[PDB]
């Protein structure tokens, strides 16, 4: 039980880490295709710096 | 990291193509002998695109 609880916490941590990964950490699940399919740029990336 | 490398290569290629296309506009309609225009053709090699 402790191992499974720790594993759930772990999985949440890696999911959170991944969510910030690429191309610039955002809702990249579909934001990617939604972004390159149209000649636009992510606002968060625009304000990246 | 590999995905990021690929994306940055693609972005740089697009930017350079845009810049070269912009520069190309100034050489339109240059009359030299039978020559009437000059272009810098930029392309992505298939052997590297794949």
């Amino acid at each position: 039980v402790e191992r499974d609880e720790v594993a759930a916490q772990k999985r949440e941590l890696e999911k959170q880490i991944e969510r910030l990964s690429q191309p610039s950490g955002a809702e990249d699940s579909r934001m990617i295709a939604l972004a390159e399919r149209f000649g636009g740029v992510l606002l968060s990336e625009i304000y990246d710096d | 990291s590999s995905k990021s490398v690929a994306n940055i290569i693609r972005k740089t290629i697009q930017r350079e193509q845009n810049r070269i296309r912009m520069l190309n506009q100034g050489l339109q309609a240059v009359s030299f002998g039978q020559v009437r225009g000059v272009r810098l053709n930029v392309n992505v090699r298939e052997s590297h695109a794949i």
